[PDB]
């Protein structure tokens, strides 16, 4: 026998455009938690350069 | 000599001559840097006044402040000795475990805060002397009695616990 299909054919395969929206990269979540990096890290920031300017007085 | 900082020195230049027979002797501090730090504020809770008095005296002789307030000089260094002489007969130990870790540490005070309140305590009970840095905030707690250190390298020890005078365990 020949290179045939087999009884039933073949299933069908996938070619639809597939590129679906992962929430890994939504600019809502992204700039939230930026947020709560970037005001955490001014808050570290603030006791910081307080404690520095503290530790400065008594080195002079 | 000039108080401009040397970019080019590649010599030095003494005078064996002594000060004259008028003037009276005085034996010079003998301690280094790092002794002098960790007596320091003790030294200012003792000899104030004649700190305070020595710089006045010169800012009444504007530009002839070195030769008319030796006095006063000879008095601060007498009266700093006393303090590094009583330091040495009662707090020898932890003295020596203070300013060798500063030596150790860039000379940084953050980076000593368990040998400065070991050594702190001995002198508050033997030569009745305080630690005191002005204008510190109020609402924080002073710095040089915080438990914790942001800029110390090792952690302060949580057994280890800050010095404050007049307070008991
Ligand atoms: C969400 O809750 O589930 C996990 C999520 C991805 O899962 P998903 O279900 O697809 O999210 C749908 C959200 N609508 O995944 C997430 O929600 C995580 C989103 C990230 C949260 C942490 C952000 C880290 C801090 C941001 C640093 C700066 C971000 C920008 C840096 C790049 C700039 C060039
Ligand atoms: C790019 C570069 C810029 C990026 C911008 C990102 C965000 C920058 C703005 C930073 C503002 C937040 C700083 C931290 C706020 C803060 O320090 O609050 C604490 C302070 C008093 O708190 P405190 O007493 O020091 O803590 C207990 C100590 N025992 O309370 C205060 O000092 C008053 C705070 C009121 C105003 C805060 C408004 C922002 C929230």
């Amino acid at each position: 026998p020949q290179d045939m299909p087999p009884p039933g054919g073949y299933e069908a395969v996938q070619y639809k455009r597939n590129l679906p929206s992962r929430g890994l990269f939504r600019p809502r979540p992204l700039l939230a938690g930026a947020a709560v990096l970037m005001l955490y890290g001014w808050y570290k920031l603030v006791k910081g350069i307080r404690e520095q300017n503290e530790l400065a007085r008594e080195k002079m | 000599m000039a108080t401009r900082k040397p970019a080019f020195n590649q010599h030095v230049l003494l005078d064996t001559t002594p000060l004259p027979d008028s003037i009276p002797k005085v034996k010079e501090i003998g301690a280094s840097s790092a002794p002098l730090l960790s007596a320091s504020f003790f030294i200012g809770a003792r000899c104030k006044d004649y700190n305070d008095d020595y710089m006045q005296c010169k800012n009444e002789n504007p530009g002839r402040g070195e030769f008319e307030c030796l006095k006063e000089g000879r008095r601060v260094t007498r009266c700093a000795r006393s303090v590094l002489k009583d330091i040495n007969t009662h707090c020898l130990e932890q003295f020596r475990a203070h300013w060798q870790c500063l030596d150790n540490n860039n000379q940084q005070l953050w980076q000593c805060r368990p040998a400065e309140w070991k050594l702190n305590k001995c002198v508050y009970e033997n030569l009745k002397l305080e630690k005191v840095i002005p204008d510190q905030p109020k609402n924080s707690t002073p710095v040089h009695l915080r438990q914790r250190q942001i800029f110390a390298h090792h952690a302060i020890p949580p057994w280890e616990r800050p010095f404050i005078p007049g307070q008991p365990e």
